[PDB]
């Protein structure tokens, strides 16, 4: 089927079919581009007309040049012939590595998996990183969140669980740039050059790499993330395997959805984001799960506008993951990265049955212990420090040095702060927390404890300040 | 055996379908009387 | 905008509600006796 | 099977073709179809587009009608044919529910065949009147002490659990469902409660570990799940709680006694607001439509409590509702704060200071309060909350401390009336004010199996009479002296 | 009735499977076998074709007299 363009608004471009209207999700091409653009029919009209999202610029359009309709949704190279590569929302290469050669490829518009193929295990995933592995840790084929404001160190802590969990894997990784600087990617991609997870010799890669950034129009912003999904779940279905799926910024695809929802004519809800926020972002993220034919250990880093976590979008995102790690800008400014806010992030696995009531009890101590210094916050901050009984002084001590524990050094900032990165087992962090929590330590300086590896490093950097 | 009994009963019910329409014009014809009967 | 203290239910609310009623009710013990 | 897939599943299948009134889409996006022709279709009518999908008929203009469609608009374009079903939605109501998930129009998603429904009934159906009704006076057991103790839900009652993210609203309702266990098994038969879980718009992998949970605890053999997850359209969303609520009210018709859990509605509220703002409908607050108190409360005034003449029904709703930073004063939070009978507030900061479940006992509250207990447990709990009050005022003191750490709760352990009563007992008469708390739990424990392992005649007679009596009162006294001196 | 016949004869055909089992399948085994292993390795990785082998294990003991 051959149609016209008849309005060009931006990203949404108006299409006119004379015959064989085409389905929504379709893809569409334009005639007459130096390469190719690839609109995306999102409504019918009337009048025989539907109205497209195009995924790359429109500069040049006009009225009545010709579209043909392919016939099928957006469709993308999937395969083990993906790894090591980068592509593009539509499924290109950008790597000047020639075509991608599979066999089979899949468009990017599938149905979420029914309620029957839910897996219910819930294994941990040790990381490393001491306030994630204690307060709130993660779980092999669960979906994780980081959510912050901007610049908190959601890029640094996505990096450092690349680091750990990443190359330290046995199956696939899948990295989905949505919206974010593209100098991040080029950094990404020759870091896992460097790090023989991309190899560009022979066929042992390991990381497929998708990338739609913060330079590219809104469709294209909107529909990488469903061409990150679609490679994943090929990984996961027809191959079995055990996949990791990175996406930064998943924030991007809503914000993307705002953008051109306000040139589909549709009325605004609040905060001017769009009516189908939820139903589009559940759409997705249903998607993005571990069913019985293989996992896929999800974590997203989630923009927070603002500043303000009760935004539509993060509030929205909240309710779609099984461990969330919220950091935070007042625990930045102290220098304490990472900057998870201990008191707001939780965990599905955070249950005794599961990490064994140790952990358990070490955790809900701590979170104890720091809610009643948020408690004590006020009063120490207009009446002084003197006025608290010596109780609340010890529980305050004791409070701000589980604090510069919880901080760490990251791998991944060997460049930016100097100190060696330090990878705490969970055993520990478990062992430092629990004797900071019985009073093991109430004789070393709270600056001991700051930015240390294991409890022995913070009792070595006491001794050596002495 | 329920998981071999499910994926070969659920190819078997897609075996049929694709087979039937490889596989006449009395339904015209029957669908004219057929729609006689409507009154 | 007096009492903002008690109204507002912060730290310095709970701990004036404390302080009060704890002097109050020595004093009510106090005076049932002398009764 | 080798010869049951034609034998009546093809031979029996009412392949009848008849002339039947249809219309014709006119457009098609975001799931609202605008379709022309339709000139007797009701308002409300389920419609069906010519692709199998469904629908229904909600907007009523001269020039079109705006259906909004339950399922994917992608296999929906301009020019389909829409054909009407002649019914107002409708869904599958019965007993034969009881253990399966279903979706928000009553078929299975668990893949055990098709419901054996009988009869079928409306989801927009008339809340009963006033004379039909009767005062709320039988207890709904949660197995929560800080619930069943200063907080007592009836059998009739709307009560809302309310709190933000992550604080232990679903935890609370799981053991209300597993609670029920004990009664749903039993002997008397107007004790038993069938549980129906409406999940909205929650991840399809939390109502799978849901369900597993509820499975484990041999809870699902009478507990419908009803689940319109986050992948599936707005009008699934907004049609589950008054599908579940159908459901419910078959039960409440006729005899019986369910519990129904809205979890939640800030969902189908945003579902709603999706659903009207696609139709051009006028936003009101935060863009949400006129009508959505309208939308809670026709659906909440059907949890009621029938009198004799009309079988000594009930239906208690636990409708959940999720603020955003503790904000109690939003526009969703107020209007089911001035719908339901009571609220059940849930805080992060007490969660996180060891008190789980988060109950703030201070703002909690239940409107027909000692009328749903039962006489031991109001004997109890009348000193148990005015001594909790009056340690909340001064935060004795220690017996406040102990109190409260007597409150304290583990998840899915959902204990008896008669052990929660005896563990209040020795909590309010003073035999506790000796521990230091940091083993009160761990004397609870001990004290829980030592009694449960012992004296099954003392418990008996409590679950027997409904009072202590100063038989039991002294055997009481007698049996908690005692291990006290073994602890 | 061409679908009357259709649905009755095409079922009665995939009854001529007694040579092919699975109805002529023509693909899916390659995938069949890996479902089966994402089945064993739920429930281990002994083959459960044959009976379980036992080993029993005996309580931790002291003396326990007067020291
Ligand atoms: N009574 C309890 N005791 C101990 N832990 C609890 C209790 N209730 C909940 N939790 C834990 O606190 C967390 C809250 O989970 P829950 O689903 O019950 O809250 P929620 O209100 O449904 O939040 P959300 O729906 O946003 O996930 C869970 O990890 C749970 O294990
Ligand atoms: N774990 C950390 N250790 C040291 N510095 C950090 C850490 N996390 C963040 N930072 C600092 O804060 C800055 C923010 O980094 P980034 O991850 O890109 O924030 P965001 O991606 O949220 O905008 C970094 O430049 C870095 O200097
Ligand atoms: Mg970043
Ligand atoms: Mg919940």
């Amino acid at each position: 089927a051959t149609g016209r363009i008849v309005a060009v608004i931006g990203a949404v471009v108006d299409v006119q079919f004379d015959e064989g209207l085409p389905p929504i999700l379709n893809a569409l091409e334009v005639q007459g581009r130096e390469t190719r653009l690839v609109l995306e029919v999102a409504q019918h009209l009337g009048e025989s007309t539907v109205r497209t999202i195009a995924m790359d610029g429109t500069e040049g359009l006009v009225r009545g040049q010709k579209v043909l309709d392919s016939g099928a949704p957006i469709k993308i190279p999937v395969g083990p012939e993906t790894l090591g590569r980068i592509m593009n929302v539509i499924g290109e290469p950008i790597d000047e590595r020639g075509p991608i050669k599979t066999k089979q490829f899949a468009p990017i518009h599938a149905e979420a998996p029914e309620f029957m193929e839910m897996s219910v295990e819930q294994e941990i995933l040790v990381t490393g990183i001491k306030v994630v592995d204690l307060l709130a840790p993660y779980a092999k084929g669960g979906k994780i969140g980081l959510f912050g404001g901007a610049g908190v160190g959601k890029t640094v802590l996505i990096m450092e669980l690349i680091n750990n969990v990443a190359k330290a894997h046995g199956g696939y990784s899948v990295f989905a740039g949505v919206g974010e600087r593209t100098r991040e990617g080029n950094d990404l991609y020759h870091e896992m050059i460097e790090s023989g997870v991309i190899n560009l010799k022979d066929a042992t890669s390991k990381v497929a790499l998708v990338y739609g950034q913060m330079n590219e129009p809104p469709g294209a912003r909107a529909r990488v993330a469903l061409t990150g999904l679609t490679v994943a779940e090929y990984f996961r279905d027809q191959e079995g395997q055990d996949v990791l799926l990175f996406i930064d910024n998943i924030f991007r695809f809503t914000q993307a959805g705002s953008e051109v929802s306000a040139l589909l004519g549709r009325i605004p809800s609040a905060v001017g984001y769009q009516p189908t926020l939820a139903t589009d972002m559940g759409t997705m993220q249903e998607r993005i799960t571990t069913t019985k034919k293989g996992s896929i250990t999800s974590v997203q880093a989630i923009y927070v506008p603002a500043d303000d976590l009760t935004d539509p979008a993060p509030a929205t995102t909240f309710a779609h993951l099984d461990a969330t790690t919220v950091l935070s800008r007042a625990i930045a400014e102290l220098g304490i990265y990472p900057a998870v806010d201990p008191l707001d992030s939780t965990s599905r696995i955070m249950d005794p049955n599961i990490v064994g009531s140790e952990h358990y009890d070490v955790a809900r101590g701590v979170q104890k212990i720091l809610q009643d210094y948020k408690s004590l916050q006020d009063i120490i901050a207009i009446l002084g420090m003197d006025e608290l009984s010596e109780e609340d002084k010890l529980t305050v001590s004791r409070a701000r040095k589980i604090q510069r524990f919880l901080s760490q050094p990251f791998q991944v900032a060997e460049v930016f702060t100097g100190h060696m990165g330090k990878l705490v087992p969970l055993k520990e962090t478990i062992k430092g927390f629990q004797q900071i929590l019985a009073g093991e330590y109430d004789h070393l300086p709270e600056q001991a404890f700051y930015m240390v590896g294991p409890i022995e490093e913070a009792v070595a950097k006491a001794d050596k300040l002495a | 055996q329920n998981m071999m009994r499910r994926k070969e009963q659920e190819h078997m019910i897609n075996w049929v379908e694709k087979h039937v329409v490889q596989s006449t014009i009395a339904k015209c014809i029957a669908d004219l009387k057929l729609l006689a009967k409507k009154a | 905008g007096a009492g903002s203290i008690r109204e507002a239910g912060g730290a310095f609310g709970k701990r004036e509600q404390a302080e009060e009623e704890r002097y109050f009710r020595a004093q009510s013990r106090e005076q049932l006796a002398a009764l | 099977e080798m010869s049951s897939i034609l034998e009546e599943r093809i031979l029996g299948a009412d392949t009848s073709v008849d002339l039947e009134e249809t219309g014709r889409v006119l457009s098609i996006g975001d799931g609202i179809a605008r379709v022309h022709g339709l000139r007797n279709v009701q308002a409300e009518e389920m419609v069906e587009f010519s692709s199998g999908l469904k629908g229904m008929s909600l907007n009523l203009e001269p020039d079109n009608v705006g259906v909004v469609v339950f399922g994917n608009d992608k296999l929906i374009k301009e020019g389909d044919i829409v054909k009407r079903t002649g019914a107002i939605v409708d869904v599958p109501v019965g007993e034969e529910l009881l253990g399966r998930v279903v979706d928000a129009l009553g078929n299975a998603i668990d893949g055990k065949g098709p419901i054996g429904s009988k009869t079928r009934r409306r989801v927009g159906l008339k809340a009963p009147g006033i004379i039909p009704r009767i005062s709320v006076r039988e207890p709904m057991q949660t197995g929560i002490k800080a619930v069943d103790s200063l907080v007592p839900i009836g059998r009739g009652q709307r009560e809302l659990i309310i709190g933000d993210r992550q604080t232990g609203k679903t935890s609370i309702a799981i053991d209300t469902i597993i609670n029920q266990k004990r009664f749903n098994d039993g002997s008397d038969e107007k004790k038993k409660l069938y549980c129906i879980y409406v999940a909205i718009g929650q991840k399809r992998s939390t109502v799978a570990q849901l369900v597993k949970r509820l499975t484990d605890a041999d809870a699902m053999k009478y507990t419908i799940v009803v689940s319109a997850t986050a992948s599936d359209a707005a009008p699934l969303q907004y049609l589950a709680p008054y599908s579940g609520c159908s459901m419910g009210e078959y039960f409440r018709d006729n005899g019986k006694h369910a519990l129904i859990i809205y979890d939640d509605l800030s969902k189908q509220a945003v579902a709603y607001r999706q659903m009207s703002l696609l139709l051009r409908r006028p936003p009101g607050r935060e863009a949400y439509p006129g009508d959505v108190f309208y939308l809670h409360s026709r659906l909440l005034e059907r949890a009621a409590k029938m009198n004799d003449a009309f079988g000594g029904g009930s239906l208690t709703a636990l409708p959940v509702i999720e603020t955003q930073a503790g904000d109690v004063s939003a526009y969703i939070p107020t209007n089911v704060i001035s719908i339901t009978d009571g609220q059940i507030f849930l805080e992060t900061e007490l969660f996180y200071k060891g008190i789980r479940p988060a109950i703030n006992v201070g703002l909690s509250v239940s409107r027909v309060g000692s009328a749903a207990q039962t006489r031991a447990m109001k004997q109890v709990a009348g000193t148990m909350k005015l001594e909790l009050a009056q340690y909340r005022e001064v935060a004795l003191l220690s017996r406040g401390v102990r109190l409260t750490e007597l409150l304290k709760q583990g998840q899915y352990s959902p204990m008896a009336i008669e052990e929660q009563v005896a563990v209040i007992y020795a909590g309010v008469r003073g035999y506790l004010d000796k521990l230091e708390p940091s083993k009160i739990t761990k004397f609870e424990n001990a004290f829980l199996s030592h009694v449960v392992s012992q004296h099954q005649a003392l418990l008996g007679t409590i679950r027997a009479d409904g009072k202590i009596s100063e038989q039991s009162d002294a055997k009481l006294k007698e049996i908690v002296t005692n291990f006290l001196a073994g602890f | 009735q061409k679908l009357f016949v259709d649905k009755i004869r095409e079922y009665k055909s995939k009854r001529q499977t007694s040579g092919g089992p699975v109805d002529a399948s023509s693909e899916y085994q390659q995938e069949l076998e890996r479902e089966l292993f994402k089945l064993k390795q739920m429930f281990g990785n002994a083959d459960m074709n044959t009976f379980p082998t036992f080993k029993f294990e005996d309580p931790k003991f002291e003396v326990i007299e007067k020291p």
